[PDB]
């Protein structure tokens, strides 16, 4: 008997995962001065 | 680990394998080397062999291609997917591909040729993606300089072919379990709010409107930070986390390495040629006071005056009482000082310098 | 005959989002006297 | 004599690369005024 076809195509790949959440931002400087 | 499914292998132990084509991006010998320097570190733990036929049909077809390419797998251009590979099997079987949209490296820069072919060469030999974040088959580009294999994908492997001959036997880094008493920490820093304890080539991030414990390599934010730090602190007047190496630190600001590091830290900070290294160290609220702890003895350095103190090479177990004779890491949250050496937490109380509570070095995550 | 070729392999996942954006630095000290 | 039936399917496409780490955020607002001075 002659060998047969290709099977199709395997499914989609799975959608890649999410990245890392960023590291917060740097703090604000001091307020300002104060009313004699 | 990850076996592929389907259990795809090879039968024949020596293979040969061939780089079709060329990538404009690195000269011909530095991509030869890179591909021979990968399939070695899989060889090195197996009993595999990987010979380069120059011509012909080798095993594996390594070949660099742009978008859509003949095999229904198109890529996506810059960025994002880099490269595929396909399981062992004739034909098409055990293929490489990577994105030439790429811009392929032999360096720090984006995308080092290396690193992301020794993972590809994972799904080659019959590896699929590792759900350890550690692993090299973690579908996850990181690079600190270094291309090893995990203990995991060394596993892995070794589940599908064996051991290599060799008399020694390889073995590789493993990773962290937050959750996972015996635990212990390297160094502990307050980054920006959070906090951040350092084990091996791993951090481990706290943040307080979050309530999971972020496990992950510290190269994820700083490639350029040496691996295993020694001590860590942060400096919150000049938005600086200072990395300690043995005899010298790295400063960083936020995501960036300042300009000029590493620094040696006896001219920096003014030690004892002595003292070869920090194991811990934190800096006071808001008084500038950086302590820097060496084995039983401590130092205090005042971040204005850019000076150490009188003199201080003073004994922990003096100024410091109970908790102990060794400090693996510290850090100071809500006036409080948590001391951690081996196992063991202390909450320390400089106010009325009294160990308040000992407890479970893990103890700050969810267990 | 053989009931074959296995069949080619499906395609690659798309590539996932670039991570979300940190929160805003904790707000400044109170100024001087 | 007769040509056999078609293979079975394809192995699953690999799944995708994962995400890039997420800029750092914006630095945070200026801190309240300081205590009154002289008299
Ligand atoms: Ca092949
Ligand atoms: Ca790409
Ligand atoms: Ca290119
Ligand atoms: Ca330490
Ligand atoms: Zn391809
Ligand atoms: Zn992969």
């Amino acid at each position: 008997g002659p060998p047969g076809p290709p099977g199709p195509p395997g499914p989609q790949g799975l959608a890649g995962q999410r990245g890392i959440v960023g590291l917060p931002g740097q703090r604000g400087e001091r307020g300002p001065p104060g009313p004699p | 680990f990850v076996l592929t499914e389907g259990n795809p292998r090879w039968e024949q132990t020596h293979l040969t394998y061939r780089i079709e084509n060329y990538t404009p991006d690195l000269p011909r010998a530095d991509v030869d080397h890179a591909i021979e320097k990968a399939f070695q570190l899989w060889s090195n733990v197996t009993p595999l062999t990987f010979t380069k036929v120059s011509e012909g049909q080798a095993d594996i077809m390594i070949s660099f291609v742009r978008g859509d390419h003949r095999d229904n797998s198109p890529f996506d251009g810059p960025g994002g997917n880099l490269a595929h590979a396909f399981q062992p099997g004739p034909g098409i079987g055990g293929d490489a591909h990577f994105d030439e949209d790429e811009r392929w490296t032999n360096n720090f820069r984006e995308y080092n040729l290396h690193r992301v072919a020794a993972h590809a060469l994972g799904h080659s030999l019959g590896l699929s993606h590792s759900t350890d974040i550690g692993a090299l088959m973690y579908p996850s580009y990181t690079f600190s300089g270094d291309v090893q294999l995990a203990q995991d994908d060394i596993d892995g492997i070794q589940a599908i072919y064996g051991r290599s001959q060799n008399p020694v036997q390889p073995i590789g880094p493993q990773t962290p379990k937050a959750c996972d008493s015996k635990l212990t920490f390297d160094a502990i820093t307050t980054i920006r709010g959070e906090v951040m304890f350092f084990k091996d080539r791993f951090y481990m991030r706290t943040n307080p409107f979050y309530p999971e414990v972020e496990l992950n390599f510290i190269s994820v934010f700083w490639p350029q930070l040496p691996n295993g730090l020694e001590a860590a602190y942060e400096f919150a007047d000049r938005d600086e986390v200072r990395f300690f190496k043995g005899n010298k630190y790295w400063a960083v600001q936020g995501q960036n390495v300042l300009h000029g590091y590493p620094k040696d830290i006896y001219s920096s900070f003014g030690f004892p040629r002595t003292v070869k290294h920090i194991d811990a160290a934190l800096s006071e609220e808001n008084t500038g006071k950086t302590y820097f702890f060496v084995a039983n003895k401590y130092w205090r350095y005042d971040e204005y005056k850019r000076s150490m103190d009188p003199g201080y090479p003073k004994m922990i177990a003096h100024d410091f009482p109970g908790i102990g004779h060794k400090v693996d890491a510290v850090f100071m949250k809500d006036g409080f000082f948590y001391f951690f050496h081996g196992t063991r937490q202390y909450k320390f109380d400089p106010k009325t310098k009294r160990i308040l509570t000992l407890q479970k070095a893990n103890s700050w995550f969810n267990c």
